[PDB]
């Protein structure tokens, strides 16, 4: 009585410690290379920002007005979105970017500054509704005549919650000294800022920028976390954008950039801007910087684990 | 051990398990499989991948934008570490892949040479070992007997009288 | 090889060592151990604890606050960092206690099979094999003859002649 | 004659290549759990900052006058310690504390700094000593009237040593614009500071924050290694909070963050806030963040070692 | 008949992993020790700057002259080298290091910058070419008398090209405010640049610095990479050193920094300052900030592979 | 499983190859190599050799500056990265080879078993186990024997009549 093994007439060539190319009788992949074209978001709470940047759901340019205090598991940035109407931009944006992107989506509380002696509605074309207008969370205070002065100001906000306050503000950089004066007044002005974790001064900067949205003026946007019991005060005297509302972290979310549709009939936790890897496998080839929960990266396009003996044919 | 070895080919008619026996006697020849060798080379094979098939717990997000790029500087650092561990888990993968194959085809050649030895042991100086895998009978073992083999029920003794003559 | 196999299973009584011999003769029955494969098991298992009980001399250092936080940014990075060869260790670990534990196992089936297959040569064609693992004799040991065999000095002749009969 | 192994009635399940949950006859723990609640510090010289925070060793603020000129092996933050005297911030402070931390400690050394046209003790109830005190390393420098003008004045100091020199110094930042000038008079106020390796320049920037200590003032501080031969520069005319004596580092330490006691009769070389984690083991699962030298972080709780055969029973 | 295997007299004792120093027939070393001191470029557009400092490419001090276009695969820094003449700096200079290393060199292009109402010919003694000389990309603009005023200028360049351009201007620090006003007169002087994508301001502040080339006055030195289409725009009063050519990346190359001697005679992709580590070894023990594509480092001196078996002699 | 075990030592005049035959009869004392043994032990170590002696085309540059030191607290996380990795490496490195020379160790005495055990089988009864890797001929065979047998050509039967006597 003779005993053997099982063969086939075409195995799978893998790799083993001391061979290159050693067929067995069968294998698997091991490294994923299939992906899905879509946001796999099944079951989860979506937020596609669109055109509204996510910096920009914080000051309120028109194309937030939908997103003032979103509530999400899953946010999604857009490269069409912007952060902005009035030509500006965030300091320190990115790392406002990564808190806003896992912060579940937030919660905007009135600070209650009333003002006396100045003005409070600056609008631009910049910033269309009606007709010109400017970020909804925001206030744009000038002086009460076309020229005159403003007054060496001082408001202060008490963060009157268990949770820390996001607060941002402003400062507005005209065109020329002129246009600066025309504002705020003649004199050197100064916005200095301060808490009991914080300590910083702003200047304006008046001169010609580039035309962006039609303007040659720039907002220079600022912000800081706000400790639960802990106030924060602004000295100002003009150049001064003063936010209207604070915000609050609601949870616990995931955010990603992407460019693919929506998909609620599909599930995925592994995500990239060109879609979702969905596998069970231990490693992929798709893309390095997918982010949630993936197979390690590597660089390999195939890895095949073989799943029976060596096949040896007649 | 065994395998590609003493035994020079395998058989693309066993079709119904990894490890088989193939007899010839008077009553003709057949060929049929053995459940508790292929069964336990199968189990081990399926411990692999649920094991290596696995899902981490673990949550990475964002460092970094790809609308608008982050600060030179730490762009540079983050994608020299990035690098730096997509070269660690590309050789994780490349040898932990080569150890497994090179374990898997070990475990099935073991498993052939375990079910052999085992076959020689299950009967006596009744046979002797033909080279190539084959058990040269010197009673003539018949379909009936033949599946007291398989089955693992011959008999060491009561064919040996016989047997010892030849 | 042999282990779990064609030896069904351990003696818990054995306590004096990992391997030895249980004999059955004139004189009653009786259980030892071997010295010799025991220890060779055992420093090999030895073996591998002094090398993965091992001591780092790097030394690491701060680079986080939690007592006040550092930047948002540089914390992500770090973090992002720190979770990335968290990832890599616990990969690492969970391998290489799996990949030595395989080894150890099988390493312990191997001095066994070896031991086995020694005694089947130290004595000749005056003894069978029964299969389980068990020595058949031919020409009845007496407790003298089996430490003969145990001490390694068993005759492969000087009890030939009467056991080929048999 | 029969030959086979030993076996047990209760053995330990471990995990392999192939199964999970096989049973062995012996097995042992790979990852270290078992944490010890003090920071064992047997033979090491040991400094517990207590109440006096890292970067006050530098400046001297009245938590920190025992502590003007440590020198250790193993450094030791606590949640209850502080900086500060005077409210106010480092700038770069946790670039400066790891640098410290590291440092052996500190071995001051007098400037050489004088004056002439000015005062030089301005105290504050912030710091109390005797009674109204400051900075023990540092000069309050004011006008010499309740009001008058603060003279251009331009001090330079040259390490003379081979070691770099640790450089720090304050920028006045007072409650109005009235109060810098009744402390070192009206017009603009410049700071200069520049080596042959750094280039900086700073302004003060009066206005209302939240009082902490009482005072609604701060202390800008700001710091750099002067190197051998070197020389540093300091151009002012007001607002200005001068360095006394100059840091320089001893050797080599550790330093950590914790919470728990100090014991002297247990060795370790892995530390973590919780304490000491003493083990031969090549992973743990104490904490992530433990430094010195420490077995690996893993995220399994526990990963058994087979130290013996499979164990097969009756 | 016996049969049996090779043994040898002196085997080499490797590790396993259950022995330390087991005996075997043959091994090979498996960590590279060997490095040649010289840097292998053969085959490669190799660039030595030598006194020539990597950022002085850009602005062009006199040691840049034969630079100030240059191309290359491998670009070598030297310790002697000096980006500048005039005592100065650059502001995040590690960033656009690491940027021009693998620039593959630069193409300069001219923007096309004229003036009217100041000058633009300021020298000094420490840019020797002829006699007094300055910057060979930049233009020192002062006011047209001894003293007088600087008119408030408006500078634009739009970037032509498909490329980006990188742009850099300086900022003036005089000795005094004296010498800040007999260059470009008296008053609050105002830099302001912005793009589409950058926005930011700058002011000079005169004052005592320690000599440095003989001079006490230091350059503060600025960039940005102009996007194509994108304008940047230069608002100015003074204290601003202004750029005449814009740079333009030519393609891809690696950068060292070393202190050994070219050698074209040997061929090398790993490279550190004390030369190139030529090896087919997985792993090496010389340097663990070689860069290029070299051997994983290890903290190993040696690590043997077994290429025999057991060595068992009589 | 066999080489230093049942085989005490290793011949230092074996230059021939890996494996080889060592005789005595009537014509004299003799000794050979096995090739087909000798060369498949060869390639599978040369094949672990082109499989770690391995070429990266991932490409890294400085982060880091030798002659003017980047800023602390990014210089730190640099450092603390870098040193990351190379305790990453350092262990990869040690295990790796540790674990290969497990193998190559374990590889080398199976190819020697294999070569052993298939000789036993390329005779039958004509020859005994001695037990020390050597096997005691009961129907001397000669020079031209010798050959048949290292050759693969020795007739498990032309011999077998006057051998089963002895
Ligand atoms: C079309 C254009 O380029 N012209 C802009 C002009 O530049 C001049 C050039 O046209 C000319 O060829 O060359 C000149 C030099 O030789 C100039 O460079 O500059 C003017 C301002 O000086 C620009 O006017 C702006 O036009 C905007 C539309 O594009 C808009 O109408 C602006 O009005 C606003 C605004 O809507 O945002 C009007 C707001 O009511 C007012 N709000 C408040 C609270 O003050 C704002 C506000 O003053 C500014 O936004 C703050 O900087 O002004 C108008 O400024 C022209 O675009
Ligand atoms: C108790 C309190 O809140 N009052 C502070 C006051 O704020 C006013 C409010 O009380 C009031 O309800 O509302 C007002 C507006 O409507 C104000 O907000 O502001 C004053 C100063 O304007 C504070 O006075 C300080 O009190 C301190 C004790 O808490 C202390 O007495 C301060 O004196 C010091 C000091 O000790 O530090 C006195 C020093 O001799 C002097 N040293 C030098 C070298 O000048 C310093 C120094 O001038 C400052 O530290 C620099 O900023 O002043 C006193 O300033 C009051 O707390
Ligand atoms: C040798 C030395 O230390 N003296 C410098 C002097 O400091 C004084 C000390 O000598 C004295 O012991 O103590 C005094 C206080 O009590 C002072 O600290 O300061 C003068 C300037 O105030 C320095 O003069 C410079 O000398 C340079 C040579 O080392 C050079 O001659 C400078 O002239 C330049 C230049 O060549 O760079 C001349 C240029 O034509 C001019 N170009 C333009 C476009 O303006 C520049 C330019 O004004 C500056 O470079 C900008 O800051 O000036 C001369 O300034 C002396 O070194
Ligand atoms: C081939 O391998 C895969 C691995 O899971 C398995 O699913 C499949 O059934 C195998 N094919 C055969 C012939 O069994
Ligand atoms: C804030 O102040 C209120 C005063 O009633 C107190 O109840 C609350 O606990 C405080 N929060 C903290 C954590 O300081
Ligand atoms: C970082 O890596 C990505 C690819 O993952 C690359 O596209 C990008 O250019 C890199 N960032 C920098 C600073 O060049
Ligand atoms: C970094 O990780 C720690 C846990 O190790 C976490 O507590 C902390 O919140 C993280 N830092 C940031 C930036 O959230
Ligand atoms: C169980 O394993 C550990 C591993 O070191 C060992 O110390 C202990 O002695 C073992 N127990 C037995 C039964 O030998
Ligand atoms: C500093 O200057 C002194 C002058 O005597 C000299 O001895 C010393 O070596 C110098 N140090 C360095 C390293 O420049
Ligand atoms: C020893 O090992 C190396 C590994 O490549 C090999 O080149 C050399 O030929 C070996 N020596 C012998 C005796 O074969
Ligand atoms: C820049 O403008 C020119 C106008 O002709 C156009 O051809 C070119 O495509 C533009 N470049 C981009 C990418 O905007
Ligand atoms: C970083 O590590 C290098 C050695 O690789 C060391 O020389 C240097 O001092 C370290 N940098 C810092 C911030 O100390």
């Amino acid at each position: 009585i003779c005993l053997g093994h099982h063969a086939v007439s075409n195995g799978t060539k893998v790799n083993t410690l001391t061979e290159r190319g050693v067929e067995v009788v069968n294998a698997t992949e091991t490294v994923e290379r299939t992906n899905i074209p879509r946001i796999c978001s099944k079951g989860k709470r979506t937020v596609d920002l669109g055109q509204c940047g996510l910096l920009g759901t914080i000051t309120g340019p028109p194309q937030c007005d939908q997103f003032l205090e979103f509530s999400a598991d899953l946010i999604i940035e857009r490269r069409e979105g912007s952060d902005v109407c009035y030509p500006g931009k965030f300091v320190n944006e990115e790392a406002l970017r990564q808190i806003l992107r896992e912060s579940g989506g937030i919660d905007k509380e009135a600070m209650g500054f009333t003002y006396s002696g100045i003005r409070t509605n600056g609008a631009t074309s910049a910033c269309r509704r009606s007709g010109s207008s400017f970020y909804a969370e925001m206030k744009w205070l000038l002086s009460n005549t076309d020229n005159a002065a403003f007054p060496q100001m001082t408001k202060s906000y008490k963060n009157t919650r268990k949770s820390p306050a996001l607060i941002v503000w402003g400062i507005h950089h005209s065109v020329s000294t002129a246009e600066q004066t025309k504002l705020y007044g003649s004199g050197n002005k100064l916005v200095t800022v301060g808490s009991s974790n914080y300590q910083q001064s702003f200047v304006p900067s008046p001169g010609a920028r580039p035309q962006v949205n039609g303007l040659s003026g720039r907002i220079d946007f600022h912000w800081l976390m706000l400790n639960p019991n802990d106030t924060v005060t602004f000295s100002f005297n003009g150049a001064f954008i003063a936010p209207d509302r604070a915000s609050f972290l609601r949870g616990k979310s995931m955010g990603i950039q992407s460019g693919v549709q929506v998909d609620a009939n599909c599930e995925g936790d592994c995500y990239h801007s060109g879609g979702t890897i969905i596998s069970n496998l231990p490693f992929q080839n798709i893309d390095s910087r997918a982010v949630g929960k993936c197979p390690r990266y590597v660089k390999q396009r195939s890895l095949l684990l073989a799943t029976g003996m060596k096949n040896v044919p007649e | 051990g065994a395998i590609a070895g003493f035994i020079e080919n395998g058989w693309e008619g066993l079709i119904d398990g990894w490890y088989g026996f193939r007899h010839q006697n008077a009553q003709g020849e057949g060929t049929a499989a053995d459940y508790k060798s292929t069964q336990s080379a199968i189990d081990q094979i399926t411990g692999k991948l649920n094991r290596l098939i696995e899902k981490t717990n673990q949550q990475f997000e964002l460092i970094d934008n790809e609308f608008n790029e982050v600060e030179k500087q730490i762009g540079n650092v983050i994608n020299w570490t990035r690098d730096s561990i997509t070269e660690v888990w590309s050789y994780n993968a490349e040898l932990l892949v080569a150890m497994e194959n090179q374990h898997t085809i070990d475990l099935a050649d073991s498993e052939m040479d375990k079910l052999y030895e085992r076959v020689k042991r299950q009967l006596r100086e009744n046979a002797e070992e033909d080279g190539t895998g084959c058990f040269e009978i010197f009673h003539k073992c018949d379909d009936d007997c033949m599946a007291s083999i398989r089955n693992n029920t011959y008999d060491h003794s009561k064919y040996r009288e016989e047997a010892m003559q030849n």
